[PDB]
C-alpha cells in the first residue's frame, strides 16, 4: 500500500526520505515503525522528506511508515497548571499524567483584526523602570532583547513570580496565569528554574513546556506553537494569560537546521526565507479579545539574544520589527551597576500609557522627562570643570531618579510601593541625599510604609491616584524619615 | 575594521565632541 | 581664553567629522560582512 | 484548466497541468478547501508544471489535490464601494461587513503608463498643510518618504491628508498596509472611524482600506502593496480624480520581495536581498503617476534598516521618492504639530523653475531664519540672551513667531481638540510667512501665532491676547 | 554482516552491505588490516549502502575492501581499572601497559539524564585563584567554561585547577584530552605520575586519561570527548561517586564535525559550521551533568576561532555553563595572566544570597570600578587627564591596581613569569579587594600589586620597590 | 620520498629528484610522506635549547628541540631572516666535535620564487651551511599537488634525523602558499568550499604536519625534529582565521610588526603578542638566571610607556620602569647574519637586567654592546668560556661580570 | 526606465552607442550620455545573478568591468584617412554617500579620460554646478 504507508528510502541528520505516502496532507504526523513520529514538512513528487522526532538510530532504509492522518495538537486547559511539560504537552517532572479535557492545535491562525479591541488593561511587572517607563498591557507583545547574560530571563521569572498579589486575589479579571517555554536551555537551567519558581510559590499558577538542547530540532522548533495553543485556551475563555518564550534565537536555529537539511534555500545568515513568517505566524496569535469574544488575553514575553549588541542582525531585526516594543539590556549598564540593565533611552512601549494606571502616570510621567534631559547631559558630568547650576541639577536629579530605578531580584513590587518611592525623589526628596545611600534609604523608607503605613497605599491603590491628601502625608512620612535617616 | 572596534570608537568620540563643545563655549 | 575657545572650536569639528567618517565606515563594512558571510553558505551549499 | 498539486515545500506549491499551462502571474484557486487558497504563478519548470507561490497557508495540502486555472492574475472588486471597507489581498472583505460589491473586478498585475501618457510637467498637490505645501512641497503623482513613527503624529497626519485630499481635490485615498500588525490595523480602523474618515452608517467614507497583516506569507504581504495600487487606479483611470496611495511601510515591501525571492531558490544579491530588487520596486512605483486621466500620490513611510541610509534596501527606493516629510519628536516636544521639521523635510520641486521665485524665495527665506536661529540657540541658553544685535534679536523673535506660525490645528482632531480644524491655502500660506519674515507682525506677540490657520488668525488671537 | 567498501574520499567511507543493513552509529572494523580501523556508520544512503566516518587513517584502504558490522556502537572498558591508565578514542590502551581488565564495556553514545534526574544544590568550589573566586565562583559540580583564542591561558588556567582542586579531590577525575597536543599529554601523564595522581605499580590511580590528539582524523576527534565523557559517566552512576571531569579541548569536537560535515554531503551553516552544530553539542553537553546518583564537576576548555566570542561554536556553548571565564588576548597582552576579563566572565552562584553580600559587594564592587575606567579609558587617551576631576583620576588609580592585583603568579607557569606560584584562599581574596576598594593602599604604587599573592605581598613588594 | 643524510648539501623538488644539476642522490632509504606523528608513549617534555642566535628569541621566547615555534607577520617584516640566521647560527656546534649538540637542517620554499631560492642557497653556501642543510623547494610554478606534498616530503627527511637519535630543524616557508595550494588542488576535486573557501579541513592540513616536529625519548633514541612554520598575516592582523588555526598548534609564535620594523626595532618581534609555551625549559640556566622575568617586565613596560604618552604625574616605580624597558628594548635589537654565542647574549643582557646600564643614554647603547662584546671576547675569553662551560652563572663568574662592567661603563662614559 | 525588463536595461546603452557610431563612422560628431551606467551595472547583476554566475565583490560578477570597457571604448577619435568623425561619451555614475572607492565607480574611473565630481556639501552650500575642482580632472 504505497498510498496510505511508506518506506523509508535513506535517513541521515534526522531527515527521513520515505517513498509512498501518497495521501498525507503537508505537516502531517507519520509514524514509523520503530515507535517514533515525524512530521511531513516537503511532500515532493517522488518523495516526502520527514522530520524525524528523536534519534535516527531507530529507523533505516525500508522502515514502514504509516500516516496517523492527525495534524499536531496538544492537550490544553487549567489541569497543565504547575506541571513540567514537554513540547507535545507531555508531563517530564514525573508527577504523573496531565488531567487534560480539551486538546488544541499547535499552529493555528491569529484573531483577526475585527476580533480585538485596544491593549488597555496593565500587565505589571512588578520592576519598576519596566513599569514606569516601558509598560505592558494585556495582549501586548513586548520582546525582551540584549546579549548573552544581561538579565533578560531574571525580567520573565520576576514578572511570573509578581503575579501572586492578583493569583491570591478574588479579582478573577485581575489574575494573570505564567506560561514559561524553555528553547535550547540546558536542562539543570530550567530545573534551577521551576525551583525558583516553587519556592516562590508562582508554579501553581504556571504552566512550563520544555524543548531542551538535547531534544530533537522539530521539537525545539513547536515548543512555542505548543504553548501558545496552551496561553490561548485562557485568552479565548475570558481568562488573562502570559506566556514567555526564551529563547526565539534558539528555535531560529531549530528551524533553520530542518530547511538546510531538508535542502530549501538558504538565504542571509543561511535562514530559509520563510524565517520571518515563522515568529509572525507565533506572535500575531497574542491578542486582546473583544467582550464580544470574551474580554480574555494573551501577552507575550519573546527573548530574543542579540551578539554584540547587533539589534540589526537578521533575526533580532524580524522580531523587533514584529512587537510593540522592546526592553533592551545592556553589559556596559549592568557591569556599571545598573540592574535590571534595562537601557531607558532604547526601549520602548508602542502601548504606553494606554496601559500605565493613573497613580504611576501621575509619576512615571515627569521622572521619563527628566531622566531624558539628564541622558542629554550626562556625559558632561565627569568633566565638569565648572557647570552652571541649571544643568548642574539635572545632573542631580538624573544621578539619584537612575539610583531609584535599580533593583534585586525575585523581589517584584506591588505598583503602590513603586509609586511611593518613585515619588520620594521625583518630588526632590532625596536630592540632598548621597547617591550612594538611595539604596539603602528604598530598602528602608519601603520597609517603613509597608510596616506602619498600609493606610496610605491602601488609599492610593484604591483611590488609584496621589489624592492632595495622601499627597500631604507623603510627604511628611519622607521628610521626618529623611531626617531619621541623616541622624 | 571591527564593527566592535569602530563603535568603541564612536562612544568614546561621541563624548569628546560634547565635552569639547562644552569647553568652547 | 581666546586659544581655548579656537582649541575647542576645532576639536569639536574635528570630532563630528571622524564621527561622520566613522558611521559611514561602519556601514559599509557592517553590509560587507553579510554579504560576505551570505556568499560563504552559498558557496558551500552549491558544491554540493 | 485543471491542474493537479504535484509538490508543497513551504509556501511554494508545484502545480501540473494535463492540457493547457496557465500564463506566469495568473492566480490558481486550490479545490476544497474550508478557505479560499489562491497560489500565483511564477514560472515555468517545463514538463507541463508551474511553480508558484501560496498566498495563505499550505497547511494540509495533498499531493495530487485539484488545482483550477482562474486564467488570470489576482482579481479584486474597484470601484466607490470599496470606499471605507477592508481588503484582503484577493480582495476579500476582512472587516465583516459582508461582500464588497463593486461591477468591476481589476486584475492587480497591471503594466504602468506608457510614454506617451506621462504628463510632462510638474504641479505641485496642495494638502493645505503650512510646512508642507510651503517648506517640503509634495508633488502630483510623485512620491513622498514619511519618517518618523510613534508619538510624532503619523496617524493624525495621514488622516488629515486624506480628509484634505477629498475636500480640496475632491480625489478619495487608499490605505496599503503592506507587513501590518494585526493590533495596529484594527486601532488604524477605529481611529479613521472615530474621525469620520470612514463611515459605516453612510457613503462618505474616503478610504479604502487594503491589509497584508504580518502572520501572511510572503507572496501576501508581497503582493498586497499591488492590490491596494490597483484599487487607487480606478479612482484615476475611470473616474480621473487625483487619488492618494498610502503604503505602510514601503520596506515590508522590498522584505516581502526577498522572502520570495529566497524562496523561489534564487540566489541573493548585496546583503541579502533579492537579486531582482530594482525591478520588484521600479515595476510597482512606476504605476504611481499623474497620467492625462488623473494621478496618484504616494505617501510611503520608510523604515531605514541599521540606520543605514546606504543599505540597498533605503538607497533603492530614494530613487524614486520626489519628497520625504520627516516627522520629528524634537518638534512635537515644543507643542508644534504637525511635528514636521522645516529644516530636515525635503522636497524636489523645491525649484524656482517649479514653484516660482515668491514661493521659492519665501521658503529659502524661513529656513535661513530657522536655522540662524539654531546656532543663538547654544549662546542663548550659555552666555544668557543679551549681547543680541538689534538685528539678532530680532532673527529670534521672527523665527520664534515662525516656528509657531508653521503649527497648525487639524479638521481631524476636532473630536479631540475641541478646536477648529484649518486648511490654509498655499497663497495664503506664502503671504502668511512673506509678511512675518517681512516685518509686518514684529509687534504681535508669539503665542498670536500659535496654533492658527491663516495670518488673519494671528492678528485676531492677539486681540483676545490683549 | 559483512560489508564491502566502496568509495573512500578522505575521513569518509561508504560501504555496501548485501544483507542486513548496519543501523546507525553502529561501529564497523575494516579486514585486513596491520591496526584496527572502525568506521562508525554516519547514514544510510540508501541502496544498503552507509556512509561512514573512519576512526583512524584511511589510507591503504581498496575498493571492494571487506568490513563486518560489529553489532553495536563504538563500546569501552569502563570501570575502575581505567585509572592510571591512557585509552583511546575506541578504548584501547595506548600506554603499553596490557590490556585493561574491565568487568564491563560500555557503548559511547547514550542518552542524557532527564529533567527528573536534575539536581540543584550549589556549593562554591574555591579554587585559589583570585579572579574566579571573586568574581566568577566555580560550583561543585556545575559546569565550567574557560573561553578564549588561541594561546591566552585555557590550558594552564586547566593545568592549576588541577593543581589546586583535583589533587585534594576525594573521588575520580578524567582527563580527556580532544583534539590538543600530543606533546601537552606526555607533559601531564609523567606530572600526573611524578605526583602519584597516577599510580603505576599499585591501585591508587585517582585518573583515568583518554586522548584523541591533534595528530588524528576528524572522526577521532569527533568522538573521543564521548569515549572520555562515558568513562566518567560510569563513576556517577555505577559507583555514585564524586567525579571531576576535565576537557581540553571541547570546541575540537564540533571542528572535527565541521570537518567531514561537506563530504556528509550537506549544505553549510554560517561560518562554514555543519547545519547540525547546536544539536550536535546538545546532545552530547547534555550528558556531562550531576544527576541524583553522581556528581561530576567539568571544567572544558572552549576554543575561541579568530578570537571572535560570536563565532556560532563558542557562541552556541554559553547555555550549557554555570560558570564561565573568559580569557583575553588583550588583558593577556599587557603581561596580566591569568588573563580573565573580569567583565566578561560569570557565575550562576554570584548571588548574595549564596556567597553573601561581603563577597558580593565587593565582586561588584570592583566591576564597577574596572567598567567605569574602561570607558575613561579611550577619552583621557585623546583629551588627557588634566580636566578629569579628583574623584575620576582616583578610580583611574585604583582600577589600575585592581587590574594588577587580579593577576597571580600560577604554581604551573614558573617557567613562564619567573615567579613562584601562589595559591590565595577565598577571605585574603575578598579583604585584599575590599580593602583597595576602601582607599587603604591609594599610598603604593601600582606596579607593588603586579604578580603577587595576597595583599600583605603587595604591601612588602611596595618597600622592596621602595628601592 | 628519498631520505637520509644524503640529501644533506642537495637542494631537492618536492619528490626528492635534485634540481641542483649536481647528480642523483645516493639514497638508500625511503620514507612516506604521510606518516603520523610519534603518539603519548614515544616522547619526552623537551628540554635542551634550540639557540636561534637571536637574543630577543633566545632571552624572551625560548626554542627547545621537539618544539614547533611559528614565525608569523605580514610581507616583509623580516620571518625568513629570523629562519636563515638560525640555520647559520648552528655551525657552531656542527663544526663541533659533540654530536649531540648538532643540529640537521630542512628548509623548505613553497609558493615562493626561484631566484628568490637561488638566492637563499647562495647566501647558506657563502656561510658554509649547505653542508648541514638539505633544500626541499616547491615554488611558484610547480603544480599544486607538489606545492601542497612539499612539507610533508620535508618533514619525512627530517624524521629520519629524528628517530635515529640525530637532531634536525625544519624550515616551512610559508604555510600559507601551501594551503593556498591545497585549497586549489581540493576545489578541483569539487570538493565544497569551506570557510573563506578552503577546504573545511585546513587545520587538520597543518595540525597532522607540525605534530610530526617532536622529542622522543632514549627509549626511541633521544632524537628530535623542532619545526618553524613561516605563516603570512595582512594587516598585521593575528586574530585571522588562518593565523589562528596555525598559532594554535605550535608551542608559541615570534610576532613580527612592520611597526616596530619601521620604527628601527629589528628584530621587528613584539614582546607582549610572542610567546613560546615551553617556557624557561628549554634555556640555559645562564640565560634563565638572566632572563627570567624580563618577558612579563617588558610587556608591562610597554602598557605604562603607553600610559604616559601624557607624563601623568608618575611616581618613581615607573619612571624605574620605563628608564629599564627602554635601556632593555635596545639591547634586544640584532642586525642580520650574525648569530650571537650563548654566552655572549648572556654577557650582554646582564649588563642591562643589573641596572648597570639605567644611566646610559638610550642612543649610546647599540654602540656600547659592540664596544663591551669586543672587550670580553677578546680580551675575557676565561670568562665566556667558563659561563659557556659551566653553563650557568657562578657567584664569582657574576662577581668578575659585575667588575668589568661597571669598570669599562665608566671609561666607556668618558 | 525603471520598468522595463532588466535585459533591456542592460541593453540600452549597446544600442545608444551604435546610434552614436553611425555619426563618428561617416565624419560627424555624435555625443552619448549613459545615465547612469550604476543601474546599468546593477541589471546586469541582476541577470547575472538569476543565470546563476559566481558573485563577487558587492555580488556583481567578474565580468562587470568589461560590461563598461566595451562599451566606452568605442567613443573615439578617428583621424582624417577614417573621416575625421568622433563620438564623445559622457557616462553617469552615483556613488553612494560621497565614496569613490566603491567598485563600480573604481572600474568607470579606469576607463575613461578624466572624472566631474559633484560634492553633495559643494551642492547645499551654494555652489552649483556642484563641481569639485581639485578631485576632478580631464
Amino acid at each position: 500500500d504505497l498510498e496510505e504507508t511508506g518506506r523509508v528510502l535513506s535517513i541521515g541528520d534526522g531527515i527521513a526520505r520515505v517513498h509512498g505516502l501518497r495521501n498525507v496532507q503537508a505537516e502531517e504526523m507519520v509514524e514509523f515503525s520503530s515507535g517514533l513520529k515525524g512530521m511531513s514538512l516537503n511532500l515532493e513528487p517522488d518523495n516526502v522528506g520527514v522530520v524525524v522526532f528523536g534519534n535516527d538510530k531507530l529507523i533505516k532504509e525500508g522502515d514502514i511508515v504509516k500516516r496517523t492522518g492527525a495534524i499536531v495538537d496538544v492537550p490544553v486547559g487549567e489541569e497543565l497548571l504547575g506541571r513540567v511539560v514537554d513540547a507535545l504537552g507531555n508531563a517530564i517532572d514525573g508527577k504523573g499524567p496531565i488531567g487534560s479535557k480539551a486538546r488544541r492545535r499547535v499552529g493555528l491562525k491569529a484573531p483577526g483584526i475585527i476580533p480585538r479591541i485596544s491593549v488597555r488593561e496593565p500587565m505589571q511587572t512588578g520592576i519598576k523602570a519596566v513599569d514606569s517607563l516601558v509598560p505592558i498591557g494585556r495582549g501586548q507583545r513586548e520582546l525582551i532583547i540584549g546579549d548573552r547574560q544581561t538579565g533578560k530571563t531574571s525580567i520573565a521569572i520576576d514578572t511570573i513570580i509578581n503575579q501572586k498579589r492578583f493569583n491570591d486575589g478574588t479579582d478573577e479579571k485581575k489574575k494573570l496565569y505564567c506560561i514559561y517555554v524553555a528553547i535550547g536551555q540546558k536542562r539543570s537551567t530550567v530545573a534551577q528554574l521551576v525551583k525558583r519558581l516553587t519556592d516562590a510559590d508562582a508554579m501553581k499558577y504556571t504552566i512550563v513546556v520544555s524543548a531542551t538542547a538535547s531534544d530533537a530540532a522539530p521539537l525545539q522548533y513547536l515548543a512555542p506553537y505548543s504553548g501558545c495553543s496552551m496561553g490561548e485556551y485562557f485568552r479565548d475563555n475570558g481568562k488573562h494569560a502570559l506566556i514567555i518564550y526564551d529563547d526565539l534565537s534558539k528555535q531560529a536555529v531549530a528551524y533553520r537546521q530542518m530547511s538546510l537539511l531538508l535542502r530549501r534555500p538558504p538565504g542571509r545568515e543561511a535562514y530559509p526565507g520563510d524565517v520571518f513568517y515563522l515568529h509572525s505566524r507565533l506572535l500575531e496569535r497574542a491578542a486582546k479579545m473583544n467582550d464580544a469574544f470574551g474580554g480574555g488575553s494573551l501577552t507575550a514575553l519573546p527573548v530574543i539574544e542579540t551578539q554584540a549588541g547587533d539589534v540589526s542582525a537578521y533575526i533580532p531585526t524580524n522580531v523587533i520589527s514584529i512587537t510593540d516594543g522592546q526592553i533592551f539590556l545592556e553589559t556596559e549598564l549592568f557591569y556599571k551597576g545598573i540592574r535590571p540593565a534595562i537601557n531607558v533611552g532604547l526601549s520602548v512601549s508602542r502601548v504606553g500609557s494606554a496601559a500605565q494606571t493613573r497613580a504611576m502616570k501621575q509619576v512615571a510621567g515627569t521622572m521619563k522627562l527628566e531622566l531624558a534631559q539628564y541622558r542629554e547631559v550626562a556625559a558632561f558630568a565627569q568633566f565638569g570643570s565648572d557647570l552652571d547650576a541649571a544643568t548642574q541639577q539635572l545632573l542631580s536629579r538624573g544621578v539619584r531618579l537612575t539610583e531609584l530605578l535599580k533593583q534585586g531580584q525575585y523581589s517584584p513590587m506591588a505598583i503602590e510601593e513603586q509609586v511611593a518611592v518613585i515619588y520620594a525623589g521625583v518630588r526632590g526628596y532625596l536630592d540632598k541625599l548621597e547617591p550612594s545611600k538611595i539604596t539603602k534609604f528604598e530598602n528602608a523608607f519601603l520597609s517603613h510604609v509597608i510596616s506602619q503605613h498600609q493606610a496610605l497605599l491602601s488609599k492610593i491603590r484604591t483611590d488609584g491616584k496621589i489624592s492632595e491628601e495622601s499627597d500631604a502625608k507623603l510627604k511628611e512620612i519622607v521628610t521626618n524619615f529623611l531626617a531619621g535617616f541623616e541622624a | 575594521a571591527t564593527l566592535k572596534d569602530i563603535t568603541r570608537r564612536l562612544k568614546s568620540i561621541k563624548n569628546i565632541q560634547k565635552i569639547t563643545k562644552s569647553m568652547k563655549m | 581664553q581666546s586659544a581655548r575657545m579656537t582649541a575647542m572650536d576645532n576639536a569639536s569639528k574635528n570630532a563630528s567629522e571622524m564621527i561622520d567618517k566613522l558611521t559611514l565606515t561602519f556601514n559599509r563594512t557592517r553590509q560587507a560582512v553579510i554579504t560576505k558571510e551570505l556568499i560563504e553558505i552559498i558557496s558551500g551549499a552549491a558544491a554540493l | 484548466t485543471t491542474g493537479r498539486i504535484v509538490a508543497v515545500i513551504g509556501a511554494v506549491v508545484d502545480v501540473q497541468f494535463d492540457e493547457g499551462l496557465p500564463p506566469i502571474l495568473n492566480a490558481l484557486e486550490v479545490q476544497g478547501r474550508e478557505t479560499r487558497l489562491v497560489l500565483e504563478v511564477a514560472q515555468h519548470l517545463g514538463e507541463s508544471t508551474v511553480r508558484t507561490i501560496a498566498m495563505d497557508g499550505t497547511e494540509g495540502l495533498v499531493r495530487g489535490q485539484k488545482v483550477l486555472d482562474s486564467g488570470a492574475p489576482i482579481r479584486i472588486p474597484v470601484g466607490p464601494e470599496t470606499l471605507g471597507r477592508i481588503m484582503n489581498v484577493i480582495g476579500e472583505p476582512i472587516d465583516e461587513r459582508g461582500p464588497i460589491k463593486t461591477k468591476q473586478f481589476a486584475a492587480i498585475h497591471a503594466e504602468a503608463p506608457e510614454f506617451v501618457e506621462m504628463s510632462v510637467e510638474q504641479e505641485i498637490l496642495v494638502t493645505g498643510i503650512k510646512v508642507v505645501d510651503l517648506l517640503a512641497p509634495y508633488a502630483k503623482g510623485g512620491k513622498i518618504g514619511l519618517f518618523g513613527g510613534a508619538g510624532v503624529g503619523k496617524t493624525v497626519l495621514i488622516m488629515e491628508l486624506i480628509n484634505n485630499v477629498a475636500k480640496a481635490h475632491g480625489g478619495y485615498s487608499v490605505f496599503a498596509g503592506v507587513g501590518e500588525r494585526t493590533r495596529e490595523g484594527n486601532d488604524l480602523y477605529h481611529e479613521m472611524i472615530e474621525s469620520g474618515v470612514i463611515n459605516l452608517k453612510d457613503a462618505t467614507s474616503k478610504v479604502a482600506l487594503v491589509y497584508g497583516q504580518m502572520n501572511e506569507p510572503p507572496g501576501a504581504r508581497a503582493r498586497v502593496a499591488l492590490t491596494g495600487l490597483t484599487v487607487a487606479e480606478y479612482f484615476r483611470d475611470q473616474e480621473g480624480q487625483d487619488v492618494l496611495l498610502f503604503i505602510d511601510n514601503i520596506f515590508r515591501f522590498t522584505q516581502a520581495g526577498s522572502e520570495v525571492s529566497a524562496l523561489l531558490g534564487r540566489i541573493p544579491s548585496a546583503v541579502g536581498y533579492q537579486p531582482t530588487l530594482a525591478t520588484d520596486m521600479g515595476t510597482m512605483q512606476e504605476r504611481i503617476t499623474t497620467t492625462k486621466k488623473g494621478s496618484i500620490t504616494s505617501v510611503q513611510a520608510i523604515y531605514v534598516p541599521a540606520d543605514d541610509l546606504t543599505d540597498p534596501a533605503p538607497a533603492t527606493t530614494f530613487a524614486h521618492l520626489d519628497a520625504t516629510t520627516v516627522l520629528s519628536r524634537a518638534i512635537a516636544e515644543l507643542g508644534i504639530y504637525p511635528a514636521v521639521d522645516p529644516l530636515d523635510s525635503t522636497s524636489r520641486i523645491m525649484d524656482p523653475n517649479i514653484v516660482g521665485s515668491e514661493h521659492y524665495d519665501v521658503a529659502r527665506g524661513v529656513q535661513k531664519i530657522l536655522q540662524d536661529y539654531k546656532s543663538l540657540q547654544d549662546i542663548i541658553a550659555i552666555l544668557g540672551m543679551d549681547e543680541l544685535s538689534e538685528e539678532d534679536k530680532l532673527t529670534v523673535s521672527r523665527a520664534r513667531k515662525i516656528q509657531r506660525f508653521l503649527s497648525q490645528p487639524f479638521q481631524v482632531a476636532e473630536v479631540f481638540t475641541g478646536h477648529l480644524g484649518k486648511l490654509v491655502p498655499l497663497k495664503e500660506t506664502i503671504k502668511g510667512f512673506q509678511q512675518i519674515l517681512a516685518g509686518e507682525y514684529d509687534h504681535l506677540p508669539e503665542q498670536a501665532f500659535y496654533m492658527v490657520g491663516p495670518i488673519e488668525e494671528a492678528v485676531a488671537k492677539a486681540d483676545k491676547l490683549a
